RNA sequence: GGAGGUCAACAUCAAGAACUGUGGGCCUUUGCCUAUAGAACUUAUAACGAACAUGGUUCUUGCCUUUUACCAGAAC
């Protein structure tokens, strides 16, 4: 087997520069969950909470816009449309309520959930919504009828997290079962089963271009190709449990938020670990309350917005000296499986 | 006989493809 | 072949004050410019209805133990 360790000698992979925080944002009551970015125009966040408010920052200066209310209990998630102006926020009351970015206010609301609905993505070119909860089923929603045309039976627990892609496998999902299922849906069934995740899978992330997906457990973030459904990499992790989010920058950057406050920053070629912070708690917080929610990158790519545990949103942003006088991380030492 | 025993699991499912070449575009 | 029918089907009826076809020129089909022919029905104290109901969501109220049923304004 040193064969292979001989061919983890040879690559010396893909440098990048390190992170460093620049803006602190306060003024949400409670946490924040969930973090979406406009996708066409960059200029301003949707940011869920657990206050059931929504409350748009703007993304330039950081001041905040306005203010979206009408759920009932804690937003988990939510989604901003590319063809449309659309706006889906989901949460634990049971329903996927969209909205209209045109005049702010409750278009549609979408029904039959079970229970807490902590997923939504919107297929790109469909126009439809893919939902998911403590169901545990996935449920494909047309967005112009308001009808669950398909439902996806499926994983044998609640289903954390749901991506969607363009062609095959058009649904991804995530779930405590300790699986990710790829799914076909025209058939509606199991495409390919990944069972390689010890524990749940809490998050995942598409990465832009090379069409895979970064899938996060405890202790180990693996990445996955999409089609075929192999492995392709993993990523050297001594115990970050637990990891909260990934994200994905276009230039091959994976970001993982851990909930013992560390940011674990990788290359996404290599599976290097180039980077690990911690971030600053809060004035009068605890230190169980430093953790990171959710993250996202902007349309470029050269920011980074991460939701955290003490009320508060953190900007992050890629340090413009670096190179190679020192950027040097931990420097691609791997130890033996 | 051995094909029999445990013949739906193999070795190779374990490995990542990436690890052999970094840059191997998908 | 004309008159009709308390007959049917298929079109069309809210918009750059607005329709459609065609001739010619440029870009490279779209689109812009130019020329020409025909425009039923509905519209300016604005609309097919010289009339006039109900429902859904979201807010503001009003009754006020709670829910249907409700009080009277708004937006979609
Ligand atoms: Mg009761």
């Amino acid at each position: 087997i040193v064969n292979r360790y001989e061919k983890l000698l040879s690559q010396r992979p893909e440098w990048h520069a390190p992170w460093k925080l620049s803006r602190v944002i306060n003024g949400h009551l409670g946490w924040v969950r969930c973090v979406a970015i406009d996708p066409v125009d960059n200029e301003w966040f949707i940011t869920g909470s657990n206050d059931t408010t929504m409350k748009v920052w703007d993304l330039a200066t950081g001041k905040l816009k306005t203010t979206l209310a009408g759920h009932v209990m804690t937003v988990r998630d939510v989604a901003v449309s590319d063809r449309h102006p659309y706006l889906f926020s989901v949460s634990e009351d049971k329903t996927v309520k969209c909205w209209d970015l045109e005049k702010n206010q409750i278009i549609r609301d979408y029904y039959g959930h079970l229970s807490g609905v902590r997923t939504v993505s919107i297929h790109p070119t469909l126009d439809l919504i893919a939902t998911a909860g403590r169901d545990s089923v996935i449920k494909l929603w047309d967005m112009r009828t308001r009808i669950p045309v398909i439902t996806l039976v499926g994983h044998k627990g609640p289903i954390n997290q749901v991506q969607c892609t363009p062609v095959d496998p058009q649904v991804v999902s995530s779930s405590t079962d300790a699986t990710v299922r790829l799914w076909d849906v025209v058939a509606g069934k199991t495409m390919k089963v990944l069972t390689h995740h010890k524990r749940s899978v809490r998050a995942t992330a598409l990465h832009p271009k090379e069409f895979s997906v970064a899938s996060a457990c405890t202790d180990d973030i693996r990445s996955w190709g999409l089609a075929e459904g192999s492995l392709l990499t993993n990523f050297e992790s001594e115990k970050t449990g637990i990891i909260n989010t990934l994200s994905i920058n276009q230039d091959d950057v994976l970001f993982a938020g851990g909930d013992n406050g560390v940011l674990s920053f990788y290359d996404y070629k290599s599976g290097h670990k180039y980077q690990s912070l911690a971030t600053r708690e809060m004035v009068g917080s605890l230190e169980g309350e430093r953790s990171v929610l959710c993250s996202t990158f902007d349309k470029t790519g050269l920011r980074l917005i991460t939701g955290e545990a003490d009320k508060s949103i953190k900007i992050w942003k890629q340090d413009e000296t670096a190179t190679k006088e020192s950027e040097p991380g931990l420097a691609w030492n791997p130890n033996l499986s | 006989l051995t094909d029999q025993i445990a013949k739906n699991v193999k070795l190779d499912d374990f490995i990542p493809k990436r690890q052999s070449n970094f840059e191997l575009s998908v």
